[PDB]
């Protein structure tokens, strides 16, 4: 993810100049590419004082509050003064209606503060996991929310191609309204090359407190080619678990073996059982 | 004869494969009631590396036989989904014996050069000995 | 709408012929008559219980258009523009966001300040007949006066069939804006019903609107907009950069190739250049692409 | 008009003869085609003090009110008494006018002001616009409400051919039960010929105080006649606001080809539109 | 029951074959004679449990079968019309009304005044049961007797499975009329569910109706229809028009030629004549389209 | 029925050794032949004391009361306190709603008075009519029912092969989820034979008080086996009141044809309104 | 689970391959090798963040491998087993019953005093962190010990993406138990939506599934299986009626033929034998047809 990260750092100095205005992003590619690793950096690099939140597209519809009142709150914690977020600002005046008092009550404060050369508001950043699962009257809040000048830089995501908006009839990019779609940078998420699992692999054998020799490395590595990087995952620590009941010291080839024989990955197993289900009828 | 029909699937591959797995005899003849064209139709990733050498040893046991059919079969195995990475899992234990099994019968004084290059070529490929 | 800060009116000669170039608008000149037109039709009353309709692909000025017309009928007539899928909100009702944009568009000014109407429904908070009442009462006293706006309804295709009925029904209040519907879309469905209708409009209100053709552009005229925004933007660009930029724009859209500028400025200033290049243009469209694009990219993975 | 104005003289002879009970008229042209003027027609020629309740299909689902209260509102309307209207007794002794007591009270009261022939009671006329949008549950307050005597006459317009109704998956005529369609007197409009457009567009050029030339009046008859008669009402205030614009006094042929060049009819921009769609796919 | 004003009765012998022509019914013999059987199954109360359908096409006397036979079954007893569509309803619950409509044709006559049994649950109002338990008391004492009525349902697919049901289990109850439902369909998925079934009727309620066929007319049958409403309506006519009339009957249905002969009538009047002439009838029917007629002349132009 | 009643039979032996548990009984075939016979037929051999219940179908979702609400009433029925059921304790306690004390207190008493002839309880056997009907909410009350001790032994009738469940998509065999047809019992129907058409049309005389010839025995049993064995009920009333319109004293084989012209059937209806209907609209 | 009495867990040599026959499991080695190294998994806290799936065709282990594996972890260790269906409860929310399976699931150990999570939410009945955070605090002082079990949800695709969503949050909490998914189907389409997907599961709770698959028995496993059954049930048996048991469930299911066998018990005793003879399983079979060959005879006639 080099090309991605150099456009979130294009945006990122953007952001810093003022440019982005109204507009958002949206990261577009496979489902676990590195989304939320590309907005937590991004929320980083604005800086580590930076406030930041994040949602899922299903989270929403959790019934505990309503969809709005969820996406309020993300909104809300969003934003930061500086510290405390209006989220906490919320809690502490407070879940009930979220009063127009307290905005007010935020900008006399930080106007005073902002005298004094103490405290200033700063806008954060507002992760969507899930976009197109979002509903039409989510859109609409959204851009209702965007057209706020304390609003703060919506990064929306998606895995899905041409789609039909949720609760309606068109079939739209991404599966998001024509109207957002005019004023969103689209940041597009490469897939993983040879290169890119080999070092993700040996971090996470790091991490994990694995040693693996060199073949069995490179085995796993097209393993991971051709099996998708979280299999290949799964498998360092079946492997790893597999050499420890072989009283070994180092996970060989013969540990893959048995490991890829035995945990099959999505595509075997739906291969499996629509070959019996063809069979069954 | 019911007993062996042709698969329709890797499903009905692997449960025939379960049931005639102690003898020998329904495995060598297995290979004769199917086109070698559909295997990799019937494998869509669904082969793991003992049935790989198994498929290939059976295919060893004739040999001989259909020399041809059997270089078409190992072949065919070439263009299964997933053969690199399988080739790749052998253990030292497989990979020896395929080297046995190379020099005793796909590499033999009976068979004629123009399956013998096909077949070399093919092992060039599958044992990968460096 | 920063898109759209360059526009300063239809840029019309005193016969009512367009300028080639004037007042931001280059090219467009028969939609461009056309809406000097009805600028002249809306000055006189005979406006009166009709809209207007801009239909033609997008990316061809539609909204440039609408905003040209509503800075054409005076210094600062009110301009609210809005899409169909703004009216559905969970919070309030179909309707409500429909009048609320309706009544925004509307503006008085009193002996001499200005206010929308929206901010009398508000303030002094059925409602609608009452304040229209005092409002008729007030302006027939001969001490406020009306400066009627323009409501820009785009994507109306994604109105359904209870919008666009009680469109055409506060279309005729003697009090309304000039309705600006904006469409893309051929033939299509109503939502709510199964009956296929021009420009997914109904046959009822489809009468009483006025029709606007736009057309796709030349490549020099999209040169000449490229430019245009650039320049509104405070941004120096090459010729050769401006030419890769309008093969982008004939190639996904007007609307991307002007958004790729912004980002076009910061990668030429990463470098430390100034003066935007081809090279910029070919890292930028490279890292963002267009919704098209990405739908197809997504879709092929 | 000239067939179902005729139609329409006959039903007049048939209401005022006493012989309609249980029957309705359904008026089954193409739209803008005078429905409403020959419903107009119908309850003028009656006479002037029988009241007109106009209402169209899609305003009754309005959420600031039920179906059936605008219904019964619209139907309470239509009956009058003397002049006032059952409506407006409604307003006096109190949609909004929600009460069901004093409707029992109301309907006494004029009962026995019937009986006593000390207020008698006048019949109007209903026309109800878009009956085709009207859902079975509306049709079966209809179908309810027509048994009182106190009924008006129902008068039914649509542009519908066959279709489904409201609320149901059965296909019938104009999306109307067969039970319904079984007592309508069906209306049919014919579509304006060239001498009714011409004279149509003469007497809107009159009102309009617009001035043309026969060559010029004869060529929007044609446009008229090609595309539509609303969308020639349309090019006489631009051919006129055009002529102004160039200083001269009487439209000319020359304002009505540059009007025809510059707004599109319906048609046109349909197909122009239609290209497009079909290229960009 | 305005249009069938003419029907006293099935007009049966005393063996129980129709005559040709007696009690306003012309024809339709087959029908006539299973409905005298029927009646006769009704005053022996043998029918307690089941229900009859009459199944045929539209126009062909099978609200005039189902009035015959509440007329035949004794001097007042009750017959309540009603279609399917009028179970639905934005106000009243649906088997609400139908239980509404079933006690309302279930007549009682104390000792004379005479009363259907809603009525006393419209005084006494839900609470059903104690007015069953309290009507029952009454009838075995002897001091008031029960008629059962013609619950006549027109279009019973309409109907949904939850009205199909409840139908099912409240034709149980001892004081229940006798249920006609009336159908021209045949093949029709049951409302509510995606199952076919005969005349979209629900198998557990089939089991239990006794079927009854009506024929369509020829032209001869159809002209006297059309002649005998021509007198009950103290209309005059002629065969020149009466042949006209009942090729109109044929071409589109009996039930629109037989509302035709009022404003041909009216016409007639407007020509200065008082006697119908062929000219009449071909001006009215020149004006007064069919339903799917005038649907198809909609759709087609 | 002689292989479904000797099924019902093993059943019952299941039953009365207590083999059966978490178990229920599918009864299937098509309709009308006689499954509540074998329902009740089974209740009364286990015992005349023990309860039974007929509650379901499309009898639920129409009640004043919820499904939730009818179906633990109706469980309640089915379990006899000895002859009181626990569902009339809770009538005397008094739908309204149901007290979760009364399990306590019969526990206490069941556990305390038994084998006195107070409090000790015997299960019966609950009847679920057309469970196809049933939504996937009633089948998972049922299955959070069933796992509760001392419950009745639930039997279900079906006359359809594979259908949608209800308030899902997925189709299943008898509309009812996989995890309760991996428990059920199923019984199958067979059609009546000749033998048993004629037994119960003989019954059916019997107990009318009607009498009829051999030829027109055979003839009827020949009509019920081509059409239906209820449209031979029906002709036995009808051809028996064709008779006494005679003034016959035993109904003959003209009775029966004249009755079989009359009176459809609903096979032969069905064809001469489709006959109708294809060729006319 | 009156079945699966039998099973004691996976019966595994202490280097972990399975024992051919051992614990109550005949065959089914690859999976009962797999289940044995997902609860070393489980042993070392490996799991946490993770679930696991058994795809498999129905009567292949499954659900008596997940008995298996939480056998294996301890005798107090509890197994909650659940179907898709029972989570669509209607008198409690979808994710209540979840959530309740879920705490039902996790064991713990107050020093003994065995409750699950759901018993302590019960004596202090929502207010769920309360309690999580209260047995954080007694695991910590090490007054309690936890023990999570295995939830076991079979018929997953029936669950929808609210459900989905739930479980995948609820994954993240450390007091987990194992969610144990299994399925028996391969592309379907998540409810609540309309996109296919393998096993009706959601991508986002696929990238954190360990996929074990569980093969079809030989005729020879099937009636080792069956006679296992027939012993425990305290059934008396002979090899040729294993046989004809063995066929009936290689053509239906192995769950009919061992259900089967109490009925098969009952006939023998009617026929004044202990021994099940093959005559009385070929009563039996007749008799009681599984659901397929039920609903093959039902679309039928
Ligand atoms: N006739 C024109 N002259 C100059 N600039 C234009 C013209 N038409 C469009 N533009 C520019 O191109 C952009 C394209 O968007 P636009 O066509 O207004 O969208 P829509 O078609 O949906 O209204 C506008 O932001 C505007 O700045
Ligand atoms: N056999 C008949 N004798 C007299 N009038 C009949 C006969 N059949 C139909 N009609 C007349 O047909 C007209 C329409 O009613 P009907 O035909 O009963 O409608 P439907 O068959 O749709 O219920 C009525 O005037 C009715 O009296
Ligand atoms: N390995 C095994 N050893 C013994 N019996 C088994 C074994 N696997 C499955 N069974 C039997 O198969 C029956 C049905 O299979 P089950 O374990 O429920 O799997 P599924 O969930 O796929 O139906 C169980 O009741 C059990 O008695």
């Amino acid at each position: 993810q080099v090309k991605a990260r150099k456009a979130a750092g294009v945006i990122l100095q953007m952001i810093r100049e003022g440019k982005i205005a109204g507009r958002a992003i949206l990261i577009a590619g496979q489902p676990g590419t590195g989304k939320t690793a590309i907005a937590m950096g991004m929320a980083k690099s604005l800086g580590l004082e930076t406030p930041f939140a994040m949602i899922a597209g299903s989270e929403i519809f959790s019934l505990e509050m309503s969809k709005t009142e969820a996406l309020t709150q993300s909104f809300r914690k969003a934003i930061g003064v500086r510290c405390v977020t209006l989220h906490e600002i919320d809690v502490i005046n407070s879940t009930g209606e979220i009063r127009s008092e307290v905005r007010e009550q935020i900008d006399t404060k930080v106007a005073e503060w902002r005298e004094e050369g103490k405290a200033e508001i700063v806008p954060g950043v507002l992760f969507i996991d899930e976009v197109h699962m979002l509903d039409i009257e989510c859109f609409s809040f959204l851009n209702r929310a965007l057209e706020n000048e304390m609003s703060p830089i919506l990064v929306v995501a998606t895995n899905r191609g041409v789609t039909t908006i949720r609760g309606t009839n068109q079939k739209s990019p991404h599966g998001i309204p024509i109207d957002l779609l005019d004023r969103l940078l689209i940041i597009t998420t490469q897939p993983y090359t040879d290169d890119d699992i080999r070092k993700i692999l040996e971090i996470r054998c790091q991490e994990e407190d694995v040693e693996m020799n060199e073949e069995a490395k490179q085995l796993l590595t097209l393993i991971g080619r051709d099996t998708s990087l979280r299999y290949a995952i799964h498998l360092i620590t079946a492997a790893a678990l597999s050499c420890q009941k072989r009283k070994g010291k180092v996970v060989e080839v013969e540990d893959i073996q048995r490991v890829y024989r035995l945990f099959l990955d999505v595509r075997r197993s739906m291969q499996y059982l629509v070959e019996y289900q063809s069979q069954y009828m | 004869s019911k007993n062996i029909k042709t698969p329709k699937s890797a499903y009905e591959f692997e449960n025939s494969w379960r049931s005639f797995s102690g003898d020998s005899a329904l495995r060598s003849q297995l290979l004769k009631v199917t086109t070698p064209s559909s295997l990799p139709q019937i494998f869509k990733n669904a082969l793991t590396s003992p049935v790989l050498v198994d498929i290939i040893k059976c295919v060893a046991s004739f040999f001989t036989e259909d020399m041809d059919l059997a270089v078409k079969y190992i072949e065919n195995l070439t263009k299964v989904p997933r053969f690199n990475m399988l080739v790749m899992c052998l253990t030292s234990t497989e990979k020896n014996e395929l080297l046995k099994i190379w020099e005793d019968v796909f590499c033999n004084k009976a068979t004629p050069m123009e399956y013998a290059e096909v077949l070399d070529k093919l092992r060039s490929r599958y044992c990968l000995k460096q | 709408i920063a898109t759209h800060t360059h526009i300063k009116g239809l840029g019309l000669e005193p016969t009512g012929i367009p300028i080639k170039l004037a007042a931001g608008f280059v090219g467009q000149l028969e939609a461009r008559e056309a809406a000097g037109l009805v600028v002249d039709m809306i000055k006189q009353k005979k406006m009166a219980g009709k809209a207007l309709l801009l239909a033609g692909p997008p990316g061809t000025g539609k909204t440039a258009l609408a905003l040209g017309i509503s800075q054409e009928l005076g210094s600062k007539v009110p301009f609210c523009p809005m899409v169909g899928s703004e009216v559905y909100s969970s919070e309030v009702k179909k309707t409500e966001v429909l009048m609320e944009n309706f009544r925004r568009a509307i503006g008085l000014r009193i002996k001499v300040q200005d206010v929308t109407l929206q901010d009398l429904d508000a303030a002094n908070a059925k409602l609608r007949q009452e304040i229209n009442k005092v409002v008729n009462r007030y302006i027939d006293e001969g001490v406020a006066e009306l400066v009627p706006g323009v409501l820009f309804i785009d994507e109306v295709h994604m109105l359904d069939m209870e919008c666009f009925s009680y469109l055409n029904r506060a279309l005729e209040s003697s009090l309304s804006p000039i309705v600006i519907f904006a469409t893309n879309r051929g033939v299509c469905n109503v939502r709510g019903t199964d009956m296929p209708s021009p420009h997914g409009v109904p046959i009822d209100l489809l009468d009483r609107l006025v029709i606007i053709r736009t057309q796709i552009y030349d490549p020099s005229e999209m040169i000449q907009i490229i430019a245009i925004r650039a320049q509104v933007e405070e941004l120096t660009v090459d010729e050769e950069c401006l030419v890769l930029l309008g093969e982008i724009g004939q190639r996904t859209s007007l609307r991307h190739a002007v958004q790729l500028l912004s980002p076009a400025s910061i990668v030429a200033k990463m470098n430390g250049r100034d003066n935007i290049c081809k090279a910029d243009i070919e890292e930028v469209t490279s890292l963002y692409l267009d919704a098209k694009s990405s739908a197809k990219l997504l879709h092929e993975q």
